[PDB]
């Protein structure tokens, strides 16, 4: 059950859900697996928030085990398209898409909690059918891996070769190690 | 005493108000007519000339009250103002609309002729719209003529035993207000109705002209969507829009106006024998500070005063100083105006 | 689950859904597999928007892996039938039917994000029964194949022969490649 | 504060939580603007007649 | 079915849910298995409470059999980040994850009911795949094990060696025993 909250305003008192109330404060939650339906909801929130104030930062809290690349790229493209900077905060877990979307935030506004875990790896997939079809899908996913690594190297700052070798298999990184790798800029330990 | 032609009224209005060229013409003929009729009771026929009220729809700190005030000063007539948010319907504790008539007569110095030739200025008309309606119903009558009982209190407690009635069908009701949101309503009627999306138009390019050009396309229907009852709009035939003061405007306002802040400080320092200068570099920076904090034209005084406070505290206690050149660093507080004697 | 938002105006405050709030701005979301139920909902949104203002463009954000042909063609015929122009924006993924509905938008209003994938292929089908019945269904799907290709060539501008060879098997296309083929007219990367 | 308050109200460090926590008092009063007085409930004409203000 | 309660104030009568009503009183409920959806909900409540009064204490009721480590750390980091002190009260049972969040409360503000049961053990996990991948996950979980023990020792005041030996297997601690171990400070019996 989602709790309700009251917001006192000039017109009176207004009732909001805990999630909707935080949306008013430019806060978006990225929880669970990344899919098409969930991604479109986040996109709608980003576009909606842009209209009120295109100069105010947007906060995207990331806690997810990963998901499909297509849905994630929709959020990534939206973040770069909108004028306001998107601040990414990692709480709990950040997988391939979570880490990619975590390092895609505005330079200097990528935060992470001290006990958060960040994981990065290469894309997964498969196809069953004729050899000709397998070749088409095999080349498609390969291009995606290269396109993803190129973007990861851009935000993190590491070389393309280093990103390739480090992503050959699952690589777990803590909050301090993430800063060294360039996935985040600072760590939030205590208020102020 | 031939009334001043519209051109004269405009040329003079420019001196004390920079910008708002369209509204200046609107408020020039509107007053030229509102008085050309009052000075000619008859019409060489049986016609009974009516009244045309003015609706000043402009943004905050744009010169709405200033225009109404400076326009009355060109002539010699009373000027009054009010606030729609300080009124309520009958039967409630809230101040009654008739009270506005009281304040008007007081400024008139207990006279009917003057009060009949007065220019009341209601303000903050917005925010009393639908979901308010009751307060707009009472005013709807006063603006289009109504006799009202004026409580006999004031000069010799107003000797007249008939409550000094006054016809409210000759008072120019310049009802202003900053309709926050009308720009969006108009955009959905004159351009793409998409405000959110990849193909919409987000207003983040510091386009201060947008509000001005959008408001110029205002229509009665747009006001209906804003909340204003159809009857009230009909009572206000004339409409004059005001643009948004830009950085260039503020710079001009600091130097061009006859009562410009710069000239004011220059005048007092001249009384002490010291001259005062204002480098153009300093002036533009002051303007940028106002936009940053959104203080508006009203905040200019605070900025310049703060920068000259310390200076004023030392000029009378010093000698041989005869010139000051305010620099860009003086206003921010990182420098002190050089005294070159 | 779905966040709520408020629209502040002179009249007052109105609580709106994130998807409903965007509908006022003539924005329709095509998410998930295409089917009769979701397609009917999209059609209703188009007709309702047409009633409000038949002169304002409608924006359709497409992110789907494809679906039923009949449900998809209902949207196509509805987009061309209504007077307002329908602008299509590809976000993340556009499959066989999603790509057909992407290129079917108004000329000069077909957009695609840079990190997006587009796929096109011949329709799929099947039928179990008598031989004479198989011939009827086999002949019918062939007409759909040719009929769909004729529309793709019209909107894309390519030749029917080129479309036939390209759609013989799955063909993946990126945003820059889609512009060359004519599936879209421009790429949106940053605002202004 | 509301006039000079920028940023969200709810969130992590990025957001400003100083709202309740008393840090400085004279600082805010020193940057007082007539516009603020309007919100407090003072008619514009009255606050416009007093150009000077001395924060204690 | 959650019952509805009434709150009387000099603003108008308002009907609230039993859980939402207690949220206004700085009370947050942590019930059931810990997962990402409920964890993000608790996190949102904490950030909302500190906005109303960042000086007053926040009460967290813990009755859960444990859950995901990542989800729990999200709550732990949020608790230690916010300025107000988080008071933890154990009712029913507190497992590995529940106990970690219990002892993570403010010093001197951790309470436990007389018949409550507490349990602590090492983290669980598992991975199926290549040997090289197993070593990656084997070292990752070990780091978490050490990290959890270090934090447990800090709050409980015990030595890291004692925690490792005691958490090697399931260890059940009653309310009076938890006080000696350091997981809690006092026991609430009657309203004095
Ligand atoms: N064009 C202008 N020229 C000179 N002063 C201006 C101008 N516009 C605004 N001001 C300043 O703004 C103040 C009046 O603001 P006003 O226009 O009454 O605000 P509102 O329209 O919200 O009532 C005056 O003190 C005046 O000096």
């Amino acid at each position: 059950l989602v709790p309700m909250v009251i917001e006192q305003t000039s017109r009176g008192e207004r009732s909001f859900d805990i999630y909707s109330r935080l949306l008013k404060e430019r806060v978006i939650f990225l929880t669970g697996q990344v899919e098409d339906h969930m991604a479109n909801l986040i996109v709608a929130q980003m576009l909606f928030l842009e209209a009120e104030n295109p100069e105010k930062d947007i906060y995207l809290y990331i806690n997810s085990p990963g998901g499909v690349i297509t849905a994630g790229m929709s959020i990534y493209d939206t973040m770069q398209f909108i004028k306001p900077d998107v601040s990414t905060i990692c709480m709990g877990q950040a997988a391939s898409m979570g880490a990619f979307l975590l390092t895609a935030g505005a330079k200097g506004k990528r935060f992470c909690l001290p006990n958060s875990r960040v994981m990065i790896h290469q894309p997964l997939g498969g196809y069953q059918g004729q050899a000709t079809d397998i070749e088409i899908h095999a080349r498609e996913i390969l291009k995606v891996k290269g396109r993803m690594n190129e973007l990861m190297a851009l935000h993190t700052g590491q070389s393309l070769e280093q990103i390739e070798r480090d992503t050959e298999r699952d690589r777990f990184l803590s909050a301090p190690e993430a800063v060294e790798y360039g996935l985040v800029d600072s760590i939030l330990t205590h208020r102020n | 005493s031939a009334l001043p032609t519209p051109h004269e009224i405009r040329n003079h209005l420019d001196d004390y108000v920079i910008g708002q060229e369209q509204a200046k013409k609107v408020l020039a003929v509107a007053v030229y007519n509102h008085y050309k009729r009052l000075r000619n009771g008859d019409t060489s026929n049986g016609v009974e000339l009516g009244k045309s009220n003015i609706l000043l729809i402009g943004p905050t700190g744009s010169g709405k009250t200033l225009l109404a005030e400076t326009l009355a000063r060109l002539l010699d007539v009373p000027f009054t103002m009010a606030d729609a948010t300080t009124l309520t319907e009958a039967g409630y504790v809230g101040e009654d609309v008739e009270n506005i008539i009281q304040k008007l007569l007081q400024k008139s110095d207990y006279d009917v002729q003057k009060a009949q030739r007065g220019i009341v200025y209601i303000d903050e008309i917005d925010k009393i719209s639908r979901k308010g309606e009751g307060v707009q119903q009472a005013l709807l009558k006063l603006i289009e003529g109504t006799v009202a009982a004026v409580p006999p209190q004031g000069g010799r407690k107003h000797p007249q035993q008939e409550f000094l009635q006054v016809d409210t069908s000759k008072i120019l009701f310049i009802c202003g207000g900053a309709f926050a949101g009308l720009d969006k309503v108009i955009s959905h009627r004159v351009e793409t109705g998409s405000g959110i999306g990849f193909g919409a138009t987000v207003k983040a390019k510091s386009d201060k002209a947008s509000e001005g050009e959008l408001l110029a396309q205002v229509e009665p229907e747009d006001l209906i969507k804003f909340g204003l009852i159809p009857e009230f709009i009909g009572r206000l035939p004339v409409v004059a829009t005001l643009n948004e003061l830009s950085e260039e405007a503020l710079i001009q306002i600091l130097k061009e106006p006859k009562n410009a802040l710069t000239k004011q400080y220059q005048a007092l320092f001249n009384l002490e024998g010291v001259d005062l200068e204002f480098r153009d570099e300093a002036l533009d920076a002051i303007a940028k500070k106002a936009m940053a904090r959104k203080t508006g034209a009203r905040g200019l005084r605070s900025i310049v005063e703060a920068a000259l406070l310390d200076t004023m505290y030392d000029l009378p206690s010093m000698e041989d100083v005869e010139k000051v050149v305010i620099d860009e660093s003086v206003i921010d507080g990182q420098s002190e105006p050089l005294l070159i004697y």
